[PDB]
């Protein structure tokens, strides 16, 4: 399997264009409200939707007479209605028995089909699932169907749907006109695809379809050409920066460089030259550039530029050298002069952004560039390319099983967690179910139950935390020190007890009203152990309301985990059965299945209060890699301060 | 957590000598000092409620920060404080009493400024917080020992900064 | 170190230190004089406890420096007498300190895995210390021995 | 900053692989001087030709004082 | 984890089709090779500590690794390497019964690189170590299973990097 | 980013009220520091590749990195630590410049951490590096401008941890 | 401030400092005794500025106080006035930066967008500083009222 | 120079010269006459500025003057004093433009590329120019030395 995630964000391809679609997207793109061009679009369509809906209606109920007598016309020797699911170039008519039933099963649906898609089409008002949907269909349909059957079966349905309507001239041409484009782009055979070139070797070749990018809703493409009003002059220009600032600014903050925007005007710059100048602009620098790091810097000014995020690892590598050497000026510069610039926009367009409709994608960085193409982008300063890219080649990282954000700080209280909505850096990778997390033990490295499971009730001895147990008798155990002993010795130790039982649930000293007297008593009493004190403060309300109600699910099940037993999850297997308890059973069933565990028993007695036992390697990382508390023989050479021999 | 006995020792032992002039210099020098920190700490430790209760006074009350609005409004936040504070002067203490600042790092400023961070926490009205903490405990506890308070008070806020 | 234990102490119990704690601490701060004395004297005189001791063990013990022994050679004894000299190195740093934590954390601790694995006898090394102690404590003053053969015997008691 | 005056046509190669929209491929551009180097070389090798290049910003032989 | 024998199943679980005559091929070859498998196990079981004695004299000892200052001079430290290179030759032992490197991505390698970077675990000196298992290994089993040994050897190594 | 006159003026500006004289104090600190700090700037900048060239040779050099099997073994990797360096440097000098570290919380550590796990780049050394840096720089400028160039070269290791 | 103004031009280069740029910092840094003495002038008689333009603003401009106006009421003439009380803030926090980054960063960028949606006359406003330009000429001398209103004439020219 | 990257940063923002950047260019203008006078000390001595550190850099590094060197030869070595002139006329353009510009643009840019070319060791360059600015710190007061001095030692900051 895969050793990294870059994300799986929600695709949504356009399998056709509507009207309304059609519309809407054109002013969305943009920026604009619609204005009476848009809307008369939709005026038109609208009142004609009223007709259109007659169209179907009729066509949708005597859909079983059409395909009959298309099917009756085209097919010879029997009857081809047995098993229902004007010009001839020379067609001969196919025998029912010698096609095969499998084969007559599919030529029936696919005539049904066509008027299926023909109703859908008068419905829409747009012919795009038509030209989609028929052009690339003549090749793959030659090679066990023969074409001079087909043009004759649409031919049929075209005379056999304008008889069976038959309303008016402003109606039926409609259905005449959608037709005759269904048979035109049947006629045609197969376009070459479309072919995205690697722009270097790093960088893999693809090929898309003539069909894909024939309904995925075409990107609006500006070029300035110096002859231009200046009213598209000005949408050019507003689209340049909607491209390079992700957004029109010059709308928004009426923040423009009218020293620019006059030299492209006339023609003195290219367009090519001018997003080069934007780029380098102190305008871009302070926005794109001066609040992220160099390796998110670099990643935004890939989609600026290029509209794309960077497709391979060395791509990466190679652009951060180049960032390091003249900064931002230089990457521009490496970015504008590229052979891949020139050769989508050229000199005259205006970069725009190449997604999933517009060519054909890679399997590489498909998450990182969903996320990149989102507005949402320049809030995510954690660099997404190559921290996916690097972690590709790497084996699986240290992180739980269901993602980074699930690993909360390990801190003495207090359940943090890193938000997926508040500064983006979900950093998901492809756990499977028996895969254990290495983790560091507080104590000796020897007493560690991966490699010595017999040692798990063993105490760590002042390398890890301070273990508490109630040893000593509790006060008014034995009927010794009779009525009176004001000063019994005993009752400190098992106070300190309390408080740590307390600390070691809720991570902080509680407050006056929210200590259970109740418990605690009983515990002094010794009618309770230490075992069923600690199950009473995690069944605790409050418990319920500070840590497992305002927290994920999942997140809260593996602070209780790190708080009941000291030692995050390893894998899969634990979190999935206290999850599994979580859904069916309850949150106070997941408190029981954490104290009556084996594990739990083994590490702690009746008497023993819990102890962080392991740590995440990068908790451990948080505690002991600072300025203090860094030993100078972690990772450093060492060398012997000796005395010289002339001193 | 390593005191300045420990600190001495991991260095030599770290080089794999044995305790030299220079280290045993380095010890002599905190067992001067031991009389200064033990009877710092007794004073910290008998007025400890006292320190913070100075301090919020001086820095955070009567502010936005109380008021509505503000992130140490509710009662709840209002404790949570309280008990920041009474944290931060009892880990600085326990520095005092060390004489390294290895257990702030290790326990206290471990990932605190992600957490201040994603609770909303101002840090600049914490810092103050601790800066009032540092003047309150001079004036308590004298100058030479108040001066060494006032250096992991300050290793704090450098931390949460 | 007893500062240490006394920190870590109150940190568990996330309290002030006990003034019975903080008057541990200041009576190991006024008898830190007496701890450096005795340190000092093991530092000064190393190579003669080592010697003396090396020496004493391989008349006691003669199986593990003749031929098929684990100490056997110019350089295996060498060896033997480095080990001695990084074990008298952790009780000083256990003097020093006041607390037997340095001796544990440093060459006490994974003490009976390393040298099952070396395949050195362990009771050999518990010997070799057992006879540095005796080396130290007739160097020494009574008071000064009594105070330094509580870290020994802590090291002879683990590994044994 | 010294800018040069370049006219080029630059042919595109893969247009018909690509199935990109057509492009004005003749243009009359100021390129920077710190660029033109790789302006240059980037044209050529797409097999573009390049017809006039004309010194429109800067003094021929300047020593100090360019951009 | 996977062994050769599961990675079949799952292969064929997942087509939904029982076990064709490629699928009764490939488990054949591991039958066929599973007696060398399991007597090369049996002499590592038995030759468990004296694999990694002559692995570690070979590299880690006498060097600046084990002397002070180095990451394998502590005792503690020591004894922890030894059980490393206890997991290195069970686990590749383990994987080299399997057929598959399978439970070496999910247990051994599962975020190794991140532990070893935190504790300031040396990467060379360790990788160096498991070449010094293997050169042992494959003197001690043999030169057809040792060197089958060595590609789950190689793939903690190579993880490693 | 945010320079010391920027972070004061923020601070009042939040408020909504006018620069007072505690405020204006703040100011007046930085113009008295302004000349040592232009003139420390100047000194690393002239060994902006000599600072580094100690450090890396106190710290990185002749250990577990630079040899087979770290992180530092091919020339592109050891050439990216030295650009590494180089950028903890640049960007000391520009906080020390500035008088508050808000470049290095925007520029150089806000998601360096997660790249420095991605890679595999061990951060517990790089730290070191880090502070082989802070004690040439000090040696080089001085006592009063090496403290100041410390504090955000020790931010740098604060955030990297 | 220009020290910030050189870092990021530094930082957009991914250059140290230039002396050039350095010799700036000093020279700004010196001569930053001037700059504290006019903002302390500027925010000593903070109201007395305000209360004295914004009466002019209305007598010259009538028609703002008019009915049908924009600062017509009660309550829009004290928002205007507060208005003003926010531009000269923000000037303050420009003569003390000593430079024209912090007026624009908080209260200069989208300006024309702002009083466009709230009703207000862009110009007007242009005028409200102009008049506390003047007013606060007048309560300095001749070199410092010069320096403050560099930063008001700013202000005034970015609007209208 | 300093008023040239000035205008070049107004021009980028499009925009003119900040009321804190025409003060930049008064406090550069005003201490003109100190630029010169640091110039005109550079220039008036130039034979025994480079005669002194030209010795000092044989004296340093012999290698150079060594047979297999670079500059070995009456011809080889009058070539090496040349270049050091060269790079002192740059400095007094430098100093007199306020700004390491000149410097760049005429003998700084493509310096690593030109010296690779030729043979000549980088670091035994460096070197020269820094024996051209111990005897300039000698010859010129304190004053005028340390503002000279960061323009020597982005010479040399960049040869090395
Ligand atoms: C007081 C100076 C300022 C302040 C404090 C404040 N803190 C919280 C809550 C928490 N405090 C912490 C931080 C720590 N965890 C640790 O491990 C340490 C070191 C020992 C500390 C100091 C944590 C984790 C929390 C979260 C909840 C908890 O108590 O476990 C709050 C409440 C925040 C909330 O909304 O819940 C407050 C207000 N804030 C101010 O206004 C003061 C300037
Ligand atoms: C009056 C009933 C009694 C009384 C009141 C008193 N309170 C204070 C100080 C404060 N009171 C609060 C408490 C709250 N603020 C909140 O947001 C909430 C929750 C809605 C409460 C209950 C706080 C935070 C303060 C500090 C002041 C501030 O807000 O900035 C005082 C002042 C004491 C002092 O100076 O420390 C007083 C007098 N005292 C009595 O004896 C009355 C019976
Ligand atoms: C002498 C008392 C006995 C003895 C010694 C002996 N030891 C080794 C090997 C090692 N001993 C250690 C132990 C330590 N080094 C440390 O850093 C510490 C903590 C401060 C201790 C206690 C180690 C690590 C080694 C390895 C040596 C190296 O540096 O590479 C040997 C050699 C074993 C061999 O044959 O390889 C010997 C002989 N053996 C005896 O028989 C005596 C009883
Ligand atoms: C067909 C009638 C004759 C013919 C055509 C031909 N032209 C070219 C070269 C190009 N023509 C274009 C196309 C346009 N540029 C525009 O801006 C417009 C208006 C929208 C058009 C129509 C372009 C851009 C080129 C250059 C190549 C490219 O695709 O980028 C060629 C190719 C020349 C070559 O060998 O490269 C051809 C063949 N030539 C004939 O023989 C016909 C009589
Ligand atoms: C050296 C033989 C003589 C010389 C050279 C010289 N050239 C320039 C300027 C440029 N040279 C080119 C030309 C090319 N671009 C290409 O595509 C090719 C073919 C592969 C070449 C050779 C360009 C584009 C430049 C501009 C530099 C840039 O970075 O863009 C100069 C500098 C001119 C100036 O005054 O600045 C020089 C000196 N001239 C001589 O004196 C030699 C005899
Ligand atoms: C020996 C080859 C090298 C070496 C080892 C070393 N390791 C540690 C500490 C730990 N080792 C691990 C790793 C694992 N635990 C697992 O579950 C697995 C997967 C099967 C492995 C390999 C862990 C988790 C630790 C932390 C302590 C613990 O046991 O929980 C150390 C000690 C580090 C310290 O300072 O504590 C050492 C020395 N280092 C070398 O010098 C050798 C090259
Ligand atoms: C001998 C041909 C010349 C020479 C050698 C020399 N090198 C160093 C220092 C190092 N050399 C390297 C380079 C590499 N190690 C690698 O792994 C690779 C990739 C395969 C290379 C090219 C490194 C990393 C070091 C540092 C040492 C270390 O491993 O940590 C020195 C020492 C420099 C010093 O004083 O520190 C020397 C002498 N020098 C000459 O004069 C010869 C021409
Ligand atoms: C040197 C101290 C240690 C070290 C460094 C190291 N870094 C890389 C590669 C990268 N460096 C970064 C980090 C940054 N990006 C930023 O935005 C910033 C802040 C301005 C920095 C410093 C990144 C993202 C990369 C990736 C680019 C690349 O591939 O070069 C490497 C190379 C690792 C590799 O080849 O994958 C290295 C070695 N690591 C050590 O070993 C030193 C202790």
């Amino acid at each position: 399997s895969v050793k990294a995630s870059g994300g799986s964000s929600l695709a949504r391809p356009q399998l056709y264009q509507t009207v309304p679609v059609s519309a809407i997207s054109q002013a969305e793109q943009q920026d604009r409200f619609l204005e009476g061009s848009e809307l008369n679009e939709l005026t038109a369509y609208f009142q004609s939707g009223a007709l259109r809906l007659e169209i179907a209606e009729t066509l949708t109920q005597n859909a079983d007479l059409i395909v009959s007598r298309a099917a009756n016309r085209i097919f010879t020797g029997g009857s081809p209605l047995s098993y229902l699911e004007p010009i001839p170039p020379g067609f001969r008519p196919i025998n029912i028995a010698r096609y095969g039933p499998s084969n007559m099963q599919k030529s029936l649906r696919d005539m049904s089909w066509f008027l299926r898609y023909t109703t859908y089409a008068i419905v829409a008002g747009d012919p795009n699932i038509i030209v989609v949907n028929t052009r690339g269909l003549k090749e793959v349909i030659e090679n066990a169907c023969s074409i001079d059957a087909t043009i004759v079966a649409i031919q049929e349905m075209r005379a056999a749907s304008a008889d069976y309507f038959r309303n008016n001239a402003q109606a039926k041409e409609i259905v005449l006109q959608y037709f005759d484009i269904l048979l035109s782009e049947f006629k045609a055979p197969t376009p070459a695809n479309k072919v995205r070139q690697g722009p270097s070797n790093d960088i893999q070749g693809l090929e898309l379809p003539q069909s894909y990018f024939n309904a995925a809703a075409k990107r609006q493409k500006y070029a300035m050409k110096p002859g231009l009003s200046a009213l598209e002059k000005n949408a050019v220009i507003k689209a340049a920066y909607r491209q390079i600032f992700e957004r029109d600014i010059t709308k928004a903050y009426s923040q423009s460089i009218s020293y620019l925007e006059s030299q492209v005007r006339n023609g003195d710059i290219s367009m090519k030259e001018f997003v080069r100048r934007l780029a380098k602009s102190p305008l871009y620098r302070k926005q794109f550039f001066e609040p992220f790091i160099n390796s998110r810097a670099l990643e935004l000014a890939f989609r600026h530029i290029l509209g794309r995020g960077p497709s391979s690892r060395e791509e990466v590598q190679k652009y951060f050298s180049i960032v390091s050497s003249g900064g931002l000026p230089a990457l521009v510069d490496a970015l504008v002069d590229s052979q891949e610039y020139a050769d989508y926009f050229g000199e005259e367009t205006v970069p725009y952004l190449r997604g999933l409709g517009v060519e054909a994608q890679e399997c590489r960085n498909w998450g990182m560039q969903q996320d990149l193409f989102s507005y949402s982008a320049p809030f995510r300063k954690v660099p997404q390319f190559i921290t996916t890219f690097a972690q590709y080649d790497r084996p699986l990282p240290d992180q739980h099983v269901y993602g980074s954000g699930n690993d909360p700080l390990e801190i003495q209280f207090g359940a943090i967690f890193p938000k997926e909505t508040r500064n983006p850096s979900k950093r998901p990778a492809p756990f499977n179910k028996d895969t254990k997390r290495i983790l560091i033990h507080r104590g000796p490295a020897v007493n560690n139950q991966v490699g010595n499971p017999s040692a798990v009730g063993e105490f760590p001895g002042s390398l890890g935390a301070k273990v508490f147990r109630l040893n000593g008798g509790l006060p008014g155990a034995k009927v010794g020190k009779n009525t009176g002993t004001s000063v019994k010795f005993g009752e400190s130790s098992t106070q300190a007890l309390i408080r740590a039982a307390y600390r070691q649930v809720f991570g902080r000293d509680l407050y006056e009203g929210q200590r259970l007297s109740v418990a605690e008593i009983q515990l002094e009493n010794g009618d309770i152990s230490v075992r069923e004190f600690i199950k009473r403060l995690a069944k605790s309300e409050l418990f319920l309301k500070l840590y497992w109600a305002p927290h994920y699910v999942c997140k809260a099940i593996e602070y209780m985990h790190r708080r009941l037993l000291g030692r995050p999850t390893y894998g899969r297997q634990e979190m999935n059965q206290y999850f599994d308890i979580a859904s069916k059973q309850g949150f106070y069933a997941v408190v029981e299945a954490m104290i009556d565990s084996k594990e739990y028993s083994d590490a702690f007695g009746e008497d023993t209060v819990p102890y962080e036992r392991y740590l995440t390697p990068g908790g451990l990382q948080m505690r002991s890699a600072r300025v203090g508390s860094l030993r100078e023989d972690i990772g450093q050479r060492v060398d012997k301060e000796v005395t010289p021999r002339f001193v | 957590m390593q005191d300045a006995i420990t600190a001495v020792i991991n260095s030599a032992d770290v080089q794999g000598k044995y305790l030299d002039g220079a280290a045993m210099d380095k010890l002599k020098s905190y067992f001067a000092s031991g009389e200064l920190r033990v009877r710092a700490a007794s004073v910290i430790s008998a007025n400890a409620a006292t320190i913070v209760k100075e301090a919020v006074a001086k820095s955070l009350l009567y502010s936005d920060v109380t008021r509505p609005g503000g992130n140490m409004y509710t009662t709840r936040r209002y404790a949570a404080c309280i008990r920041d504070l009474d944290y931060y002067l009892r880990y600085a203490t326990y520095a005092m009493l060390a004489g390294d600042a290895s257990i702030l790092d290790e326990r206290v400023l471990n990932g605190l400024k992600e957490t201040y961070n994603s609770l909303g926490v101002p840090i600049s009205s914490t810092v103050q917080a601790i800066q009032a903490i540092k003047e309150v405990t001079a004036s308590l506890v004298g100058a030479d020992a108040g001066k060494e308070m006032g250096v992991y008070l300050d290793y704090i806020c450098s931390g949460l900064s | 170190s007893i500062v240490t234990k006394s920190i870590v102490n109150a940190d568990a119990e996330a309290r002030y230190l006990s003034p019975g704690e903080l008057d541990r601490i200041k009576a190991f701060v006024t008898g830190g004089a007496a701890r450096l004395r005795i340190a000092e004297t093991l530092t000064g005189s190393r190579e003669t406890i080592v010697k003396q001791a090396g020496d004493r063990l391989f008349q006691k013990r003669p199986d593990i420096v003749s031929p098929g022994g684990n100490a056997y050679g110019e350089e295996m004894t060498a060896t033997c007498l480095r080990d001695m000299d990084y074990y008298l190195r952790l009780v000083t740093y256990g003097v020093v300190s006041g607390d037997v934590t340095p001796i544990e954390e440093i060459g006490l601790v994974g003490v009976r895995e390393m040298y099952r694995s070396l395949g050195t006898p362990i009771e050999a090394v518990a010997q070799s210390v057992r006879e540095m102690k005796e080396v130290a404590s007739g160097l020494m003053s009574s008071d000064d021995a009594a105070e330094a053969s509580a870290y020994f015997d802590f090291v002879i008691g683990k590994m044994s | 900053m010294r800018m040069f005056r370049i006219t080029a046509c630059v042919p595109s190669q893969t247009r018909i692989r690509t199935q990109r929209e057509l492009q004005n491929t003749y243009f009359t551009k100021l390129v920077p001087y710190d660029n033109w180097f790789r302006e240059q070389q980037r044209i050529m090798k797409m097999g573009g030709k390049i017809v006039k290049v004309e010194l429109a910003t800067g003094r021929p032989g300047t020593n100090a004082g360019l951009a």
